[PDB]
RNA sequence: GGGAUAAGUGCUGAAAGCAUCUAAGCAUGAAGCCCCCCUCAAGAUGAGAUUUCCCAACUUCGGUUAUAAGAUCCCUCAAAG
RNA sequence: UUGGCACCUCGAUGUCGGCUCAUCGCAUCCUGGGGCUGUAGUCGGUCCCAAGGGUUGGGCUGUUCGCCCAUUAAAGCGGUACGCGAGCUGGGUUCAGAACGUCGUGAGACAGUUCGGUCCCUAUCCGUCGUGGGCGUAGGAAAUUUGAGAGGAGCUGUCCUU
């Protein structure tokens, strides 16, 4: 079990042996760092703690995420690490594996390498039932004054109240997803990225977190 | 109880220890221990063992002719054990022996193989008879339940798994 | 003339008793430490104030029922979502949460009140037979 | 197995025994085999 | 895939010398039950855990104080709204 | 279901069908597990367990039904004010016009028919879906988290081989 932090870079395509299109999702993995290990005997888990992507050190009236806080600079210190901007806990891994202060590269994945990637989705803002829920429209004529409306919510006396989980307009997305049996299509280990055949939840940039895959 | 009231008549070669409620049968092939119902009182004798209902209550009866069978049935184990025989009917249908597991192949495309259990012996005979001996008369029938479940006798034809003396319902297909 | 005795939080004194559940009916058990949790053995019981004492129960485990209560009753709980009802047998829950077994049953003998609320959280219930309240300097409790 | 209020021996081979609660009716006949239901 | 089960299927077994799947005891057995998988989740007021950061003067000796770490106002913004 | 009764509602409890959104029961339509069979096999019949999920598109009719075309593993049956009109429609029905048959001396009338015919409301409270602030969580903070609980998912075909 093995698993990295790495950044989005956008999609293309390579050709595979047969020439198959292979639609892939371009994921830099640079700079993975085991900033701290959790033990059964401690924390009451065991898992490894990975900081990815170094950030600034810390200054004395820095007014953004991108210099370190104090706190989160003794963390770091403390793996003899710079300070990372996202940090995550892979409990699937082998502690015993790794040691604190330890570089996670991306050659620690092959091709063909079966993975589960997890993200957080692309935000939508404040969406209707359609597009959240995918609930068919009303009539668009024949006298209809009810297109992208919800729908009823309920009954009627009883039970003179809507039913919790009732599917109703709200923020849709921003939310975290796992797409399950991905395929590692490449390691390049010079410029740090792995190619995951398909594609990945979240926008450019955002944060993915790349797991051996829980099912085999 | 007529069947509690029987006396238990202990091999010579057998002996017969009883801890508490708790019963521990030594014998040639095998030892065999259980616990026994703690209300009813066991007599020993040399020769001879007696189990002793305290009252006519029918939990006390009930539980005098069970107590009585269960060590009689270890001490008569442990002596001689028990063996159950399973024959293999219909063409094609062969019991073979893998180390201590046996291997049944009956009309199935997957081979079927039933592992060997501690203190039970599989042995087959002419490939169309499996033979399971042990200590504990329970533990030999239930191995041979399993063998026998793989295939159950089917009516029409006898095709199956059976146990030797079982006697099976024969129907006319067409 | 008016001359009962009222006890308030200046002169109530709550004490910690250990009870064992060992070889214990669950509610023969329940119905005695809901008394001691609402200080119905004391002679200063006053209504609005909880006089009661704390009370700690180990051996939660071997609790014991009657009959065939261990598959037949059946603890019943509503999530508030449409078809949300789940079960579990009072047997299964002896093994996987026997101290909420021990707990549901007296606060379920608890009056349903802000006091009643509070009576209960003065009861501490462990499965096995070791507590971490030694401080508290615990006094053994037998069952009448 | 005939599930039924009124379980009986059909035939002089059919036995009446009572399992986990439940009235039934074992027999060499299948036909036979009742459970009170 | 795992655990426990339903209707079932038994093994051993008496009450009831026989018999009997059941009473004691022991197995097996469903898309179902509890998990396994995914998501939320300590206002879980029972408020949990780990790692790291900060740590002084006054004072009526009761306690106060602005400051520390830190975080905001305000401003440039978008992957967010 | 058709009724009986006339107990809440006549200073108003909108009524058929469809649309939208469902939700629950199991007497189970399919799929899963069984028993018996007048069960050779392939198929079936009947009964038991089982509500996890699934349970299509058209022609005709306002229709519900129902018949039919073509499918499907299956085209389940019921409750929820015959669920849902402050969510929609308004074809039927249940105003004023007009006409046919029929009845009436007539004015008119008909669970007979025919054509036409105004569906209002800015959400206070609970409820529900999202999204913030306060205080608490015995110092003040930054990160990473355990999971008590809770939600979600849960379906199947055909073909090849044996
Ligand atoms: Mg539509
Ligand atoms: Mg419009
Ligand atoms: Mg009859
Ligand atoms: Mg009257
Ligand atoms: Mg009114
Ligand atoms: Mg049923
Ligand atoms: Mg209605
Ligand atoms: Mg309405
Ligand atoms: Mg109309
Ligand atoms: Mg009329
Ligand atoms: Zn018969």
């Amino acid at each position: 079990t093995k698993g990295i932090l790495g950044r989005k870079i956008g999609m293309t395509q390579v050709f595979g042996e047969n020439g198959e299109l292979i639609p892939v999702t371009v994921v830099e993995a640079k700079e993975n760092v085991v900033l701290q290990k959790k033990t059964v005997e401690v924390d009451g888990y065991n898992a490894i703690q990975v900081g990815f992507e170094d950030k600034k050190a810390y200054k004395k009236d820095a007014k953004s995420n991108k210099y370190a806080n104090k706190p989160a600079e003794g963390h770091a210190k403390k793996a003899d690490a710079a300070p990372k901007r996202f940090i995550r806990e892979f409990r699937n891994v082998d502690v015993d594996a790794y040691e604190v202060g330890q570089e996670v590269s991306v050659d620690t994945f092959v091709a063909g390498d079966v993975i589960d990637v997890t993200g957080v989705s692309k935000g939508k803002g404040f969406q209707g039932a359609i597009k959240r829920h995918g609930q068919s429209r009303g009539p668009m004529s024949h006298g209809s004054h009810f297109h992208r409306a919800p729908g009823s919510v309920g009954m009627a006396s009883d039970a003179s109240r809507v039913f919790k989980g009732q599917k109703m307009p709200g923020r849709m997305g921003g939310n975290t997803v796992t797409v399950q049996n991905l395929e590692v299509v490449q390691v390049d280990t010079e410029n740090k990225v792995i190619l995951v055949k398909g594609n990945v939840p979240g926008p450019k940039k955002g944060l993915v977190e790349i797991r051996t895959s829980i099912k085999k | 109880s007529r069947v509690g009231k029987k006396i238990i008549d202990i091999p010579s070669d057998v002996t017969v220890t009883f801890d508490g409620n708790h019963v521990t049968v030594k014998g040639p092939k095998g030892e065999l221990s259980r616990t026994l119902n703690e209300r009813m009182t066991f007599k020993q004798e040399e020769n001879t063992i007696e189990v002793v209902r305290p009252s006519d209550s029918k939990e006390d009866r009930t539980n005098h002719g069970t107590t009585r069978a269960l060590l009689n049935n270890m001490v008569q184990g442990v002596s001689q054990g028990y063996v159950k025989v399973l024959e293999l009917v219909g063409v094609g249908y062969r019991a073979q022996m893998q180390g201590k597991d046996l291997i049944l192949n009956v009309g199935y495309s997957h081979p079927v193989e039933i592992k060997a259990e501690e203190n039970i012996t599989f042995s087959v005979e002419k490939n169309t008879v499996v033979k399971v001996e042990g200590i504990s008369k329970e533990q030999v029938g239930a191995l041979a339940s399993n063998i026998r479940s793989v295939r159950p006798p089917e009516p029409y034809k006898g095709k199956g798994i059976r146990y030797q003396g079982e006697y099976v319902r024969r129907k006319e297909g067409k | 003339m008016r001359q009962t005795f009222m006890a308030n939080e200046s002169n109530i004194e709550r004490k910690w008793y250990v009870i064992d559940a060992e070889g214990q009916t669950l509610g023969r058990l329940s119905s005695e430490v809901a008394s001691i949790l609402r200080g119905k053995n004391k002679v200063t019981y006053t209504p609005h104030v909880d006089t009661g004492d704390y009370v700690i129960v180990i051996n939660a485990s071997k609790i014991e029922f009657t009959g065939n209560k261990e598959t037949d009753k059946v603890y019943y709980r509503h999530s508030n979502h449409p078809g949300g009802i789940k079960s579990i047998t009072a047997g299964e829950l002896r093994r996987t949460n026997p101290e909420r077994l021990i707990e549901n049953s007296i606060k379920g003998m608890l009056p349903s009140t802000r006091l009643g609320e509070k009576q209960g959280k003065k009861l501490f219930v462990y499965g096995g037979a070791e507590h971490p309240h030694a401080a508290q300097q615990p006094e053994n409790y037998e069952l009448r | 197995m005939k599930v039924r209020p009124s379980v009986k021996p059909i035939c002089e081979k059919c036995k009446v025994i009572k399992r986990k609660g439940k009235v039934m009716v074992i027999c060499e006949n299948p036909k036979h085999k009742q459970r009170q239901g």
